[PDB]
């Protein structure tokens, strides 16, 4: 079932008309993440029982794959494997006239088509003027997150009918997620549930799923207090530490010695400029040389050119903690980049007793 | 009642939808004179040539020779010894495949052969059958025109009659062929352009929603045709059609705008209004930048406001993820005690989910050596655009838009 | 550094002496606290929607947080009372008070449904504060 949707469901009944009525060639349907277009179009599709064809263009990264899906599901609707868009085209015909396929309409949904600009340059004219080669009573959908501005082609092409689908409100996340109150309970606790849930989080999550997703999750911590025993102070001051430690993540759901050595001084490479190395090593006033120099100077024992700080070096390379910039045949040369955050090298710092801060040009 | 609203619902529907051919033809008299005149030359006599129109896409240019072949096919028996083949420019990317469809379209494959095998002497050997060249200029972009070049060959040569049609929308046709096919095709234009006045507009459109005399129902097609012409002297909709005139003069367009107003026609209001042209009107010219932007949260208002400060501070720079963090903070950390205490990974995800929209498009596009941090970042937005957007914004706190106007 | 201390006990001494008090009261450090951390100021604040200030705006915001948040250890119309009772000593005649009565409900109105720092829990429903408030 669909609540508050019954505009678009009434402008898309009175387009659709009877069966043996002809539509648009092409409509475009853009909308938000959790506008519900997949739930509205396939629901409005099942209560007319209408054929109807629906294809999802990730699953059909290839051409062939996509046309034979395509084909397959409409004969199993009324083997077939084609290769070429006209060959699609001839055998489209060829298939379409079936009795149940006489005087209906063909309607072919398309969803996730923002990939579709990416698969081939002629496969979108193709599809928007279907209906003309055709000519056989066919109506082709779209439904995606970007705007037609990025949809049109250089050449320019058929313009569809475009078509937005309202975003959500207070009133009707609160009524989408009352709908489904569990048995168990009165209506007005899962009511009382959704009005404090959404008084914390509407703010920054308004995303139906998610939130949905976090009160499923946090309902049975906000029914322990009343089992053991429609006090709303109670329950807000015994359940709101918990929000407060669940909103910590909204959308979140020990290396060796000489490694650690190695990162810090990776990081002043990558972080402090070559004119200040001497300023900040020098006794007395990124390449792999520049690095080796930094570790002899931090480290206060003399380390031995053993193979294995080599070794480390590879398996800090694999464990994308170091990234490598020259070439892979150039390993005389070698140039890295460090992509580990502050917070972090801080924290390891600390645990070597080492202050990385002293040392550090920029704060300076 | 409700049969004849179904009938004439139907007929519009065909009328538009599919573009079904009408005898009506607008300001292309000439055209049309010409165009059958040296069709019939070509299909009575023995004699070759090769015509290319040029117009605007949109402006019924299938339509023309739709009707030319429809009106001089059926003259007498000469549509028996005439033979037509169509291509289109976007179903034949492949030579192969345009000699393919070439071969099956003349019932010859028994003839030529059925396997893979590359020879098309057959067809040449034995080479008055028309051509329809749909997207003419595609088939400029192939490898070395082959196709364009034996048919014009087979064109200027004295063996059988054979008529070349292309469509182009470009008006740079001639310099997109090489030097022995521009000498060898026959400099033959059409051009098809709107030369007609806003009144001539009017005409057009109280023309196009005029019931045919061929309606089972008289009393009430007099009804529709005193309705119509009523509305057409109406300030409203010509305010409407005065705008979209302006805009464009494509009859698709005015075309989609008709089919788009007779879906609002219902049993309780049978005949049209003024009003209905007007919602149809702002439907069609609605702006969807800033509906995206509308259906946005409020932090992402927040960094947009911060990307906008960016742009203005540093002019015309791009800019990375850490820098706008940084005034971020810098707004979060002088107000006293806002509710705002956001860590780093949800900001983060936020800006992800904002390149997601594609707002905010990468430069020197590059990945593994740079990270989604210190990227550079541009804005897909003009000022003006963020100022109206918000204005319309239903729950906009006053901080934020103070912010916004600092 | 400490001369910016030795400047805010001689403020708070300037305070003392400009109310003829003999001895110095905390309401004049919170008054000088203000002065020292405003630094880079505006010539005028701008009008928030009748027109009311933003010093004004933030300093009932702050008086009606801090009453709900020492009463945690309430009601719409109880809380309006409390406010009328408080500020009794400002008001002079009866259109200031329905004046009052007007800024009260609608500053109420646009913390619950604008800023969110305050959500309703169900004529007179209950008024909590966002716990991420300081
Ligand atoms: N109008 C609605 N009425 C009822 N349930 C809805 C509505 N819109 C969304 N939902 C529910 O929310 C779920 C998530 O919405 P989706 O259908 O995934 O969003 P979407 O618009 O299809 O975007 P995509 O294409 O999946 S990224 C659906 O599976 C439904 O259960
Ligand atoms: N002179 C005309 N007489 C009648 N109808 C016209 C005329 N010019 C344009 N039209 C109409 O304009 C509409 C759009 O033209 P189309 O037929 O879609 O364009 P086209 O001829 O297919 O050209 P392309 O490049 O192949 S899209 C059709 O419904 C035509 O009937
Ligand atoms: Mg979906
Ligand atoms: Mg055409």
């Amino acid at each position: 079932v669909v609540l508050c949707r019954e505009s678009q469901v009434s402008i898309l009944q009175s387009l659709f008309g009877e069966r043996h009525h002809f539509s648009f060639p092409s409509i475009f349907i853009y909308g938000h993440t959790a506008s519900g277009k997949t739930y509205v179009t396939q629901t409005l599709l099942k209560t007319l029982e209408l054929p109807h064809v629906f294809v999802n263009c990730v699953e059909c990264f290839t051409l062939r794959l996509l046309l034979e899906q395509i084909l397959n599901k409409l004969n199993h609707l009324s083997e077939i494997t084609c290769e070429t868009f006209n060959d699609f085209v001839r055998l489209f015909k060829q298939v379409t006239t079936a009795e149940n396929l006489k005087d209906q309409t063909v309607y072919i949904v398309l969803d996730k088509a923002e990939y579709l600009r990416d698969m081939e340059a002629n496969l979108l004219p193709g599809f928007l003027r279907l209906q003309e080669l055709a000519d056989r009573n066919v109506t082709v959908l779209f439904l995606s997150e970007i705007v037609w501005e990025k949809f049109r082609p250089n050449t320019g092409c058929f313009e569809p009918f475009v078509l937005y689908f309202p975003d959500y409100s207070i009133g009707n996340l609160q009524k989408i997620l009352s709908h489904d109150h569990p048995p168990e309970y009165s209506a007005d606790f899962y009511a009382a549930y959704i009005n404090i849930l959404l008084g914390v989080f509407y703010t920054v999550c308004r995303d139906l799923k998610e939130l949905r997703h976090l009160a499923v999750l946090n309902f049975p911590k906000y029914c322990e207090p009343v089992v053991k025993g429609r006090d709303t102070r109670k329950l807000w001051r015994n359940i709101e530490p918990h929000l407060k430690k669940a909103m910590q993540t909204v959308y979140l759901r020990e290396l060796p010695y000489y490694s650690k050595f190695i990162l810090i001084a990776a990081y002043l490479a990558s972080y402090n400029p070559a004119r200040t190395d001497k300023r900040f090593f020098l006794k007395h006033h990124f390449p792999l040389d520049r690095l080796l120099a930094i570790l002899y100077s931090i480290v206060d024992s003399r380390v031995a050119p053993t193979a294995n700080i080599f070794s480390q070096i590879t398996s800090l390379v694999t464990l994308q903690l170091l990234t490598l910039v020259g070439h892979d045949d150039q390993l005389d040369g070698p140039k890295y980049k460090c992509t580990v955050s502050l917070d972090f090298i801080r924290a390891i710092a600390r645990t070597v007793n080492f202050d990385i801060i002293k040392y550090l040009y920029d704060f300076l | 009642h409700t049969e004849c609203l179904s009938q004439v619902q139907r007929i519009l529907r065909e009328r538009f939808c599919r573009q079904s051919p009408h005898s009506n033809l607008f300001g292309v008299q000439v055209q049309y004179k010409h165009l059958s005149e040296l069709l019939k030359r070509t299909a009575l006599h023995g004699e070759s040539n090769s015509v290319l129109i040029i117009g605007p896409r949109g402006s019924g240019k299938t339509m023309l020779i739709n009707h030319a072949l429809k009106e001089l096919m059926e003259i007498e028996e000469v549509s028996e010894n005439v033979l037509q083949v169509h291509l289109n420019g976007l179903l034949q990317i492949n030579d192969k495949i345009a000699l393919k469809e070439i071969t099956r379209q003349l019932n010859l494959e028994n003839v030529v052969g059925d396997k893979v095998f590359g020879s098309f002497a057959e067809n040449l050997s034995f080479l008055p059958v028309i051509f329809i060249l749909d997207e003419f200029d595609l088939f400029a972009h192939h490898k070395n025109q082959t196709l364009l070049y034996n048919l014009f060959d087979i064109s200027q040569s004295a063996q059988t009659p054979i008529a070349v049609i292309g469509l182009t929308c470009r008006l740079d046709i001639l310099e997109l062929l090489e030097k022995r096919v521009k000498s060898r095709f026959s400099h033959r234009q059409i051009h098809l352009m709107n030369s007609f006045g806003f009144p001539q507009y009017v005409k057009i459109f109280k023309e196009q929603l005029s019931l045919p005399a061929e309606f089972p129902d008289k009393v009430f097609a007099e009804k529709w045709n005193e309705n119509v012409q009523y509305l057409s002297e109406d300030r409203s909709v010509q305010e409407v059609l005065q705008k979209h005139f302006n805009i464009s003069k494509n009859l698709r367009s005015l075309h989609m705008l008709l089919m788009l107003a007779l879906n609002r026609v219902t049993a309780s209001h049978p005949f049209m209004t003024a009003v209905d042209l007007m919602e149809a009107s702002q439907l069609c010219s609605m702006d969807s930048k800033a509906n995206i932007v509308h259906g946005l949260s409020v932090l992402e208002i927040c960094l947009i406001i911060a990307m906008k400060h960016l742009n203005d501070i540093y002019e015309e720079e791009p800019f990375n993820f850490q820098m706008v963090y940084n005034e971020f903070q810098k707004f979060v950390q002088r107000k006293a005690h806002s509710v705002y205490n956001f860590e780093k990974p949800v900001v983060m995800k936020a800006f992800e989910h904002l390149q997601q929209l594609e707002l905010i498009k990468p430069m020197e596009r590059t990945s593994g050596n740079s990270q989604r941090e210190y990227q550079l970042m541009k804005l897909l937005l003009d000022n003006t655009q963020i100022m109206n957007a918000l204005q319309k914004y239903p729950n906009c706190p006053t901080d934020v838009r103070q912010w916004a106007t600092s | 550094t400490v001369r910016q201390l030795e400047s805010m006990i001689r403020l708070s001494e300037a305070m003392a002496r400009m109310h003829c008090c003999d001895e110095v009261q905390p309401k004049h450090v919170k008054e000088a606290f203000r002065l020292l951390n405003k630094s880079i100021i505006r010539v005028e604040t701008p009008d928030v929607n009748l027109r009311l200030g933003f010093s004004e705006y933030c300093r009932i915001s702050n008086l009606i947080v801090l009453h709900l948040r020492k009463v945690e250890e309430l009601k719409r119309s109880e809380l309006v009372n409390w406010y009328l009772k408080e500020i009794e000593s400002e008001i002079d005649s009866e259109e200031e008070l329905i004046n009052k009565k007007r800024i009260i409900e609608k500053v109420i109105h646009r913390l619950t449904h604008y800023d969110h720092v305050l959500i309703e829990l169900t004529e007179d429903p209950y008024l909590v504060v966002n716990p991420n408030y300081l």
